[PDB]
């Protein structure tokens, strides 16, 4: 069955987050992004490695594992590599791991909750330059840019801050190539 | 589709009892669960917010508990005004879903149906229709059946009944059955009877009338 | 302090458009994160959630009918409008609007979002019926007291409110003075498509021909007001 139904069926079973349930998760991401600064400047040098590892750990039980546009870098070996190089740390460094795994579980829920959003924006470009399954690989990519740059303390709403990067990722890809 | 399953769907208790309604959620809604109370012919009224916080100005007999998937409401001492339908609501996901409801009734000793009966008005008759009405005032439980006989001939599909709510004053139910006929069809019979059947009776009661004197 | 009142048509014809309005006081839609939502209750069934709109103009609709719902606000007039297209009898219900608290913020940045998890103030509700049946006031007939109506120590009388459309109708006895022993049954829908209900009152069998009993019938949808005195049957002299 065309993933036009395989995918769409998966996401059509995901629920939208309440206005404040979102803002709460989007904040939890920043807390699991400040705990990555701590779990990075201790185990040795910068963050992104840790972030992707925890992301894979959480991604193991995700309701939606196949996201078009995301460069899933499993590295079947690197897992136990950094997993062990973390689970064994001082008493205090275990609670920051707890914090990071949650802040990263939020980044996932937040993305899943806005998939059927990227699908309705993409649909507003049908019959044009690019096609359905194509646009989504771009919108979903903007969805990741927003969930990364987001900043509740600034005052913006996420539903909007998302649309303003989903559409932007499509109108910068409509340039083709 | 996030489903909110409420149990029991209904229940009975007496003033001063302690009861627990439950609300199970198809998926985790954390603490975003609210409990409302709706009295007949009234808007719902908030009781608990954020799962466990008593809404200000709400009686302290009420309390809520739970998180994620399982929630409960609890009335310490049931009171006269606590008999109503209770609803839960989750506001974690859109759409904010409401539970199916839980009706709460009072207990009491089987009451006897005080049966009366009213022949059609002459004012009504002169309009071409007739309505014979059979009132069953104050009984318990709701269980009761009215049977319409017209000249001993049982009647089906030409009557309609309606039950009031269990009154907080006298916690019983009242029923009103209405048999409708045309003026012409009414002007061909004499004995119009009503055969009530209820637990509070050792035999069916028939508060009948005869359209000669009544 | 907070009051919401819904307003709109008591009856709309199928396939037409239903426009409800929520007027409120005690708060503003310019308040931080505040929301105003719509909930309906079909006859004999449980609450169903419809839509919500916020101070920042964010809005959400129930999936099962988001194609038919539009919600809009007028924060300077303290009103919210819900519009529903292509209605059908299945949309017959009481429609409520309700208020949603915004988060307790440190003036701007949220912190205590606890109070947002409930709809804390509800409007009275408005009864709306979608049908092809035309509006029609009620005839009020007596349920006069008598021998077969007076059993034991106390008599019983009432009023029969016959053939009106649509719901609702309101029944009071002696302008409110009388409430004791008053039973106002729910309306039933007759085979013709018109509603019918009775209201009864039990009184002292020794005060019938002395005390005056009047039932006050109001059916707003047809703007009909009726007052009927219910005196005993002339079954005496
Ligand atoms: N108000 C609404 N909100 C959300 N979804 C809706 C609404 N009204 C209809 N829909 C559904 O959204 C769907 C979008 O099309 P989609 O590609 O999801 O089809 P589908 O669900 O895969 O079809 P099927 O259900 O036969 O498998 C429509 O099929 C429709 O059933």
């Amino acid at each position: 069955s065309d993933p036009v139904r395989q995918y769409l069926h998966e996401i059509g079973e995901v629920l939208e987050l309440d206005k404040w349930a979102e803002l709460g998760a989007a904040a939890k991401v920043e807390e699991g992004m400040e705990a990555i600064k701590k779990l990075s400047e201790a185990t040795g040098l910068d963050q992104e490695l840790i972030r992707e590892v925890v992301r894979a750990k959480i991604l193991g039980t995700a309701a939606i594992q196949k996201i078009p546009g995301l460069k899933e870098k499993p590295d079947p070996k690197t897992v136990e590599e950094v997993d062990g190089k973390l689970k064994s740390l001082p008493k205090e460094l275990k609670r920051y791991l707890h914090i990071a795994r949650e802040g990263e579980a939020a980044r996932q829920h937040l993305i899943e909750a806005n998939l059927r959003l990227v699908v309705s924006i993409a649909k507003k470009y049908t019959g044009r330059g690019l096609s359905f399954l194509d646009l989504i690989q771009e919108g979903n990519q903007g969805l990741i840019r927003a969930v990364e740059k987001f900043e509740y303390k600034r005052g913006f709403a996420f539903s909007t801050y998302a649309t303003w990067w989903i559409r932007q990722a499509i109108n910068r890809a409509i340039a083709d190539q | 589709a996030l489903q909110l399953t409420q149990s029991p769907s209904s229940l009975s208790a007496s003033v001063g009892d302690r009861i627990t309604i439950t609300c199970r959620a198809s998926q985790g809604v954390t603490s975003a669960l609210a409990w409302y109370r709706q009295k007949p012919g009234s808007p719902p009224q908030l009781l608990i917010y954020d799962a466990s916080s008593l809404e200000s100005g709400v009686p302290s007999r009420f309390s809520g508990s739970g998180s994620g998937t399982e929630f409960t409401l609890t009335i310490s001492t049931l009171r006269p005004e606590d008999f109503a339908t209770y609803y839960c609501q989750q506001l974690h996901f859109y759409p904010h879903t409401f539970g199916g409801g839980t009706r709460v009734d009072v207990r009491r000793t089987v009451a006897a149906p005080s049966v009366f009966i009213f022949p059609p008005s002459d004012e009504q008759l002169k309009s071409g229709t007739a309505s014979v009405v059979c009132l069953l005032n104050n009984f318990y439980p709701r269980e009761a059946k009215v049977q319409w006989k017209v000249d001993n001939a049982l009647q089906s599909g030409n009557s309609q009944e309606s039950v009031t709510e269990q009154d907080s004053k006298d916690s019983t139910y009242s029923l009103s059955s209405t048999l409708t006929l045309s003026k012409a069809d009414y002007e061909k019979h004499k004995v119009y009877a009503c055969e009530v059947t209820h637990q509070g009776l050792s035999s069916p009661v028939t508060k009948s009338f005869n359209r000669g004197e009544c | 302090r907070i009051t919401l009142k819904e307003s709109g048509p008591p009856l709309v014809k199928p396939t037409q458009t239903l426009t409800l309005t929520c007027s409120f006081s005690g708060f503003s839609l310019s308040d931080f994160g505040v929301g105003v939502g719509w909930i309906r209750q079909p006859p004999g069934k449980a609450l169903e959630w419809l839509a919500i709109i916020y101070s920042d103009d964010d809005k959400r609709y129930s999936p099962s009918l988001n194609t038919r719902l539009t919600i809009t606000k007028d924060t300077s007039k303290n009103q919210v409008v819900l519009v529903m297209t292509r209605v059908s009898p299945v949309d017959t219900a009481t429609y409520f609007c309700a208020h949603r608290r915004g988060p307790t913020t440190l003036f701007g940045v949220p912190i205590a979002r606890g109070p947002v998890n409930a709809m804390d103030v509800w409007g009275q509700g408005i009864t709306v019926t979608i049908s092809s049946t035309s509006t029609k006031g009620p005839s009020v007939f007596p349920l006069a007291p008598s021998s077969k109506s007076t059993s034991g120590g106390t008599a019983a009388l009432g009023c029969l409110v016959k053939d009106y459309f649509p719901e609702p109708v309101t029944v009071s006895w002696n302008s409110g003075a009388l409430t004791s022993g008053v039973h106002t049954f729910p309306a039933v829908l007759q085979s013709s498509g018109l509603y019918s209900l009775s209201s009864v009152v039990t009184v002292p069998s020794s005060s019938l021909g002395t005390q005056t009993y009047i039932c006050n019938v109001n059916h707003k949808p047809s703007n009909t007001k009726v007052d009927k005195k219910v005196e005993p049957k002339s079954c005496d002299k």
